[PDB]
């Protein structure tokens, strides 16, 4: 689930601190 | 300044030579095509980190029947710009003719080849086709006098070759403090008349981003 | 002042006054300079000025004045030469030759007046073009003779021969007749044995470097035409590749000679020639390594430093290496003894490829392309270049350009793609480690992470799906980690954008992983609320880019999802797009339209279409109800914007849906055309109430925007419509009613050229079905547009361009419409076409000539009938003479090919007896006379009056040639080009038109 | 001890910075002409407390506007634009020597234009003292 793992990290991508 | 270099600007009629120079002199874009008769000499100064550098720009005529002292204008030129129009195939076909005539008089000078009018969507002289500069050791730039795309590049490059400094940069010319000048009634009515006419004359290119 | 004295020719020329005027031009400034310039232009353009030229060369001391005297001579020699008495010609020759000998004798003048000497040489060369070798058989012998005496004269004779070579072989095509070009080439070719001996003598013996350089300059020119034996069966290759590569004065020119040598025409089946081609390359590379710089040298630093001639030399070296290796690298690939030479040559190119110079990089990139393509296809080659290719991967990646620079980016992508196929592991390793040097900070910058993203994105689809999957996961993981590390919105925005760029470049990955695709798109939606500059545009551009590739995955029901994702998108569309600017919202809707077009179930597609158009349709209906209740509300510029934006939304969805958009068009069509009218009346009212200046106001431009977007929507639908029956029966008649009269009855400045554009499409797609409709379009737009655009070439440029597009398509699709025109309006049609010819504007000119050609064909096709008979009587010679006018006037050279084609067709009609009636009126010529004979008589007369300096013989020959050649276009063209030369001079040879 | 290895806007504060295109009116020929496109700045001298307009052309950075925001001046609309102002200027030294001009200045949006007008008037109040 290396793809599922990466998908979960993608979902928290932000431009903010 | 007294660090002045003679620049000859050559190319087919309507390629945008005069328009290009005028943009540098005043900031205006001229929309009308008033063909140059012979040559117009225009002094053009840039402020650099190595002091100011003046070009005596000999803007020559592209139309054959307005040619004047054709190659007589190139004598004692220290640099040049060859201009064509990327919307016009024939103006590129004639670039070698201009170069031939230029380097017969000016044997060893920095020359820039400029493809003008890249602002226009339907481009006729494709990028991959422009290769004439390679063997003749010309610098090449896509430019547009209209959009100002790369319009500074030709003068920055020639500045670098002529002064012999590759790190030369244009810098912000000094901005003196402007005067107060309270206005007299003696010039009010004439200024007011100009203002009247100005408000009721539409600004050009209102579809532009600025 | 007294400056204008020289223009009075009644007196002797005052040389002192001339030189003042010349000085004041070259050395002066301001008002002084401009006045002298006008005086010199007037002096020079005096046709009796050549007479007072020998006076100037002798008496004047100013080299500029002498230069200008020779310009006047030059103009006489090229134009009026053959008209002069024979003693004047010998006189001029004698004192051109004389001046050159005397200038070469004086070392002072020889050293310090090269400009004036070179000009005198060019002038001498013009005389040879006239008089050599028929009236000067001993020029070459006497030149070789006078070479022995003085080293200076010998140097100048090399400059003369160079210029002669240039004028005969390099610049003859445009400037002299075919017959005359051949004569001079055969003449040079005949005596070249003698010329070469002298050149090779000078190169082998070799005294003055200035002499040696001028000899090498001349050789470069000879290399364009001379047969290969002169290079391969003498010693000259050894000299060039060794002797002349060591000293820097000769190096520059010699390197260019070897570049041209690499291009010579050579038998490809002789081992001795193959070894010689290897040898001169081995010698050249050796001299580079030992006399200029080694293989390891940092050429990027050298080029940047820009000392002396280094930049030109490195440019020239790249040209030499690329040219030679493109042609010859195979010669170095089998022999193990040449293996080191091969890889060193390529290692120089790798180093040249690191130079910060866009145009140089392009030259090398073309070569790398040639190479890696060959390594991809050719057997047993790639192993040779493994280490070259490894270095190239890093060079390309680090200089990767944004996709916006289309030609360069495409070139970089192709090379990098080939390099990825040749070694995927290496490519991957390089990219991952570059990404690691972003994360540790050692190579971190906005520009650096951008270029890496563009590089990683470029190779999409080269790896296997399995490898790609692992690679993408690693890249995105790392980039996601990079974003988290970085502080501030500036930094995170850059990395987020690059994350989103890479994802958008890997649709195959997106297609195979729905959950991920879903997450991506939801993230883009979140970014559509970010105000930070660039972010919303990045979000929207990525969305439509992903959709363009992955649309099928939005339209089906993915497993574990309750519905197709398109349904989900449409439900939240208000919330999703709330913070976007209008034109961003439009992109969003277009993207949705792309997805909806994938659904081929008519019922479900229509439902999705209506669901997507919910907001604009509700806005629309409320605004139509409001504005039809009172036309006052359209003054309100807020309402004008809302309306324009609803129409644009419709344009956006129609753009991506084409034929499928019909139901949505139907929802708004009748009310939209009513709006068009109401808007139309509103505009006319403001112009009558405020004047022409009204058309420049924000309010009126707002209103015109509405009309234009309405015309754009209809054009867009009809251009893609599949059901042409509905277009004709439902759309076309209302559209014509709404727009044609409005156009016709507005003042010129209030007419929308977009009307013409819309009509062009309507005629294009369904013109064959609406004959009466096409008549109505002509009637409404033809005469009134023509009146706008037939006073000058500048005003109403859009109308001008759309006008000739409209007439073109009418002449293609529905010619019968022109037959209905009363004879007076048909005459304006012929006027209009001929008017297009005279344009410089390429869109108008090209259309002008096409209309002419197609009209002729249309008339031909009618056969022997009264309208075809009467068309020729009225308009044949108008077309012939108008076509001839733009061929011969020097102001329409862009149009030569089309003019030639038109003229040939016109002439072939008479030649083939395809015009039945006489082209001449009763008793103007004897009755039994053919059109053939009259055409020749008319043309003879026409050209005799237009060009009176031509002989009767010249004209008769030209027309003889032209009419016989009216079946072979390339030859016909040749004859025309010969005519264009001859009219620029006096005493052209009529026999030249017999050239075959 | 190893020896070591061997614009005239300084004194002003930036009150307002906006992206703009400046035109001048040719009197004799009824047409506008562009003078420059770039950053238009309101610079208060920290000594005199005098606010000026300073505008520089992009790339070349040549000064296309340099004059005091005089308290008398009046921003008028142009018939063809809802994102421009036109006003008379008694003395501009962009070229060098003081010269009178009828200027117009256009912005990206109506909002930018409105904000400029508000800032222009703030600066006028400051210059009256
Ligand atoms: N679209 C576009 N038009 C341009 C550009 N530069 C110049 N023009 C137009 O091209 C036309 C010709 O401009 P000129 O500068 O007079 O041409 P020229 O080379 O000086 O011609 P001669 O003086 O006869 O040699 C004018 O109408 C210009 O407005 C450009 O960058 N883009
Ligand atoms: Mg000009
Ligand atoms: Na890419």
């Amino acid at each position: 689930s290396t793809v599922e793992d990466m998908t979960k990290k993608f979902g928290t991508l932000t431009i903010h601190d | 300044p007294q660090v002045q270099f003679k620049l000859v600007l050559v190319g087919d009629g309507g390629t945008g030579k005069t328009t290009f120079v005028k943009r540098h002199l005043t900031g205006e874009f001229e929309k009308k095509y008033v063909a140059t008769l012979g040559v117009e000499v225009h002094p053009l100064v840039f402020h650099t980190n190595r002091g100011p550098i003046k070009f005596n720009v000999w803007d020559t005529a592209g139309q054959e029947k307005f040619g004047g002292l054709r190659d007589g204008y190139y004598i004692q030129a220290q640099c040049a710009i060859i201009m064509f129009d990327v919307t016009s195939r024939v103006t590129y076909k004639n670039v070698p003719n201009w170069h031939r005539d230029l380097v017969r008089v000016c044997e060893n000078i920095p020359i820039v080849l400029c493809g003008n009018k890249v602002d226009i969507k339907d481009r006729k002289v494709k990028a991959k086709s422009i290769v004439f500069h390679r063997k003749k050791n010309l610098q090449y730039y896509d430019i547009s006098a209209k959009s100002n795309y790369n319009f500074e590049k030709p003068f920055l490059w020639l500045a670098r070759k002529l002064i012999g400094d590759p790190n030369l940069e244009f810098v912000a010319m000094p901005a003196l403090a402007p005067p107060e000048v309270v206005m007299d009634p003696a010039l009010a009515a004439q200024a007011e008349h100009d203002l009247e006419v100005a408000q009721t004359t539409a600004l050009p290119d209102e579809d532009d981003d600025l | 002042g007294s400056m204008e004295g020289i223009l009075d020719f009644s007196n002797d020329l005052d040389i002192a006054l001339l030189d003042q005027v010349v000085s004041t031009f070259y050395q002066g400034s301001g008002v002084q300079q401009k006045q002298a310039q006008e005086i010199l232009t007037k002096f020079q353009d005096n046709p009796d000025a050549w007479q007072k030229a020998d006076q100037i060369l002798q008496f004047s001391t100013n080299p500029q004045s002498k230069f200008i005297a020779l310009s006047i001579l030059d103009k006489l020699i090229t134009r009026k030469w053959k008209l002069l008495p024979n003693d004047h010609r010998i006189g001029i020759r004698n004192f051109v030759v004389g001046m050159i000998i005397s200038m070469c004798q004086d070392d002072e003048v020889f050293k310090t007046q090269k400009n004036l000497i070179n000009k005198s040489d060019l002038t001498l060369v013009q005389i040879l073009k006239q008089e050599w070798p028929q009236n000067w058989p001993e020029f070459i012998p006497e030149l070789i003779g006078s070479s022995s005496s003085s080293v200076n004269v010998c140097e100048n004779n090399m400059i003369v021969l160079k210029l002669l070579s240039e004028e005969v072989f390099d610049f003859s095509a445009e400037q002299m007749t075919q017959a005359k070009a051949l004569h001079l080439k055969n003449s040079m070719s005949k005596e070249f044995e003698q010329i070469f001996k002298l050149c090779f003598q000078v190169l082998e013996q070799g005294s003055s470097s200035s002499l040696i350089v001028a000899t090498l300059e001349s050789l470069l020119r000879y290399l364009h035409w001379i047969p290969y034996r002169y290079i391969y069966e003498t010693n000259i290759l050894e000299l060039l590749s060794t002797k002349f590569m060591t000293s820097p004065d000769t190096r520059a020119i010699t390197l260019k000679c070897l570049t041209e040598v690499s291009n010579l025409k050579i038998p490809q089946d002789n081992d001795l020639i193959k070894r010689q081609t290897v040898l001169f390359f081995q010698n050249t590379l050796q001299q580079i390594a030992t006399s200029v710089m080694p293989v390891t040298a940092d050429l990027k630093a050298t080029y940047a430093n820009a000392n002396g001639n280094d930049q030109s030399f490195l440019q020239d070296l790249a040209m030499f290496l690329t040219t030679y290796l493109a042609r010859n690298r195979a010669l170095l690939e089998s022999d193990e003894s040449l293996r080191e030479l091969l890889l060193n040559a390529h290692q120089y190119l790798i180093q040249l490829s690191k130079i910060e110079e866009r145009e140089l990089f392009k030259t090398t990139l073309d070569y790398w392309h040639n190479l890696v393509a060959d390594l991809f296809y050719e057997p047993l080659k790639k192993h040779i270049y493994e280490e070259i290719c490894s270095q190239l991967r890093l060079v390309i990646i680090e200089n990767m350009v944004r996709p916006e620079e289309i030609q360069l980016y495409k070139s970089e992508r192709e090379v990098l793609v080939y390099l990825t196929h040749l070694n995927v592991i290496d490519t991957e390793e390089i990219m991952i480690s570059k990404l690691a040097r972003q994360i540790d900070g050692s190579e971190w910058s906005w520009h650096n992470i951008n270029t890496l993203s563009w590089a990683i994105g470029s190779i999409s689809g080269t790896m296997s799906e399995d490898t790609e999957k692992r690679f993408v996961v690693t890249v995105i993981k790392d980039l996601l980690g990079l974003c988290e590390q970085k502080r501030g919105k500036d930094n995170k925005a850059v990395v987020a954008s690059d994350i989103m760029y890479v994802v958008g470049q890997y649709p195959r990955f997106l297609k195979a992983h729905w959950n991920f695709l879903r997450t991506v798109i939801l993230k883009l939606f979140e970014f559509m609320h970010e105000t930070h500059e660039g972010v919303q545009d990045m979000a929207c551009d990525t969305f439509i880019k992903i959709v363009q590739k992955c649309k099928y995955h939005f339209v089906i029901q993915q497993p574990r999802e309750s519905e197709p994702f398109i349904q989900t998108i449409i439900r939240d569309i208000q919330k999703t797009t709330a913070d976007l600017q209008p034109q961003q919202v439009h992109t969003f809707y277009k993207a949705c339209g792309i997805i909806i077009s994938e659904e081929r179930s008519v019922a479900e597609r229509n439902r999705l279409l209506s669901d997507l158009m919910q907001l604009p349709n509700m806005a629309w209906d409320t605004i139509v109800e409001q504005s039809t209740a009172n036309p006052t509300l359209l003054l309100d510029s807020e309402t004008v914007k809302i309306i324009a934006n609803i129409i644009k939304t419709n344009v956006a969805v129609c753009t991506s849906m084409g034929a499928d958009f019909y139901p949505q068009l139907g929802h708004i069509y009748y009310n939209m055309l009513q709006l068009y009218r109401a808007v139309s009346s509103m505009i006319s009212a403001q112009v009558a109430a405020e004047g022409l200046i009204a058309t420049k106001t924000p309010k009126v431009r707002g209103l015109r925007t509405i009309k234009k977007e309405i015309l754009k929507l209809v054009e867009t639908y009809i251009s893609k419509a599949r059901n042409l029956d509905d277009v004709v029966k439902v759309l076309v008649e209302p559209l014509l009613n709404a727009v044609l009269e409005d156009y016709m009855n507005n003042v010129p400045d209030a007419r929308d050229a977009e009307v013409l554009n819309c009509m062009t499409t309507v005629v294009e797609k369904v013109g064959h079905m609406i004959p009466q409709g096409v008549i109505l379009i002509l009637q409404s737009v033809f005469e009134c547009t023509l009146d706008m655009i037939n006073k000058d070439f500048t005003e109403y440029p859009e109308h001008r361009v759309e006008f000739y597009k409209l007439l073109k398509v009418i002449n293609e699709k529905s010619f019968a419409a022109f037959l209905e025109l009363p004879p007076a309006a048909f005459k304006l049609f012929v006027d209009a076409i001929c008017w297009a010819f005279k344009h410089n504007n390429r869109d108008v000119e090209v259309n002008g000539l096409q209309i002419a050609l197609d009209l002729v064909k249309n008339i031909e096709r009618m056969g022997n009938v009264p309208f075809a008979n009467e068309f020729h009587k009225n308009y044949f010679f108008i077309f012939v003479s108008e076509t001839f006018f733009v061929l011969t006037d020097s102001d329409h050279k862009s149009g030569f090919s089309k003019q030639a084609l038109l003229l040939m067709k016109l002439i072939s009609l008479v030649y083939d007896n395809k015009i039945s009636v006489p082209l001449y009126q009763e008793a103007e010529v004897p009755q039994g006379t053919s059109n053939q004979v009259y055409l020749s008589q008319y043309l003879a007369n026409m050209l005799s009056n237009a060009f009176p300096h031509l002989t009767s013989e010249q004209i008769a020959s030209f027309l003889s040639a032209l009419t016989k050649q009216c079946k072979d276009l390339v030859v016909f063209k040749g004859t025309l080009r010969d005519f264009l030369v001859q009219i620029k001079e006096v005493g052209g040879d009529p026999t030249d038109y017999l050239f075959a | 001890h190893f020896e070591p290895v061997v614009t005239m806007e300084e004194d002003e504060e930036v009150l307002y910075k906006v992206r703009a295109k400046l035109f001048r009116f040719d009197a004799d020929a009824k047409e506008w002409k562009e003078r420059g496109t770039g950053d238009c700045k309101f610079l208060k001298n920290k000594k005199t407390n005098k606010v000026r307009i300073l505008m520089r052309r992009d790339k070349t950075l040549k000064i296309c506007a340099n004059h005091i925001i005089a308290p008398e001046y009046t921003l008028k609309p142009n018939v063809g634009s809802d994102r421009s102002w036109v006003y008379a200027c008694t003395a501009d030294i962009a070229e060098g020597e003081a010269e009178a001009f009828t200027f117009a200045i256009r912005f990206g949006s109506k909002e930018n234009a409105d904000k400029f007008k508000e800032e222009f008037e703030k600066a006028q109040e400051i210059n009256k003292k």
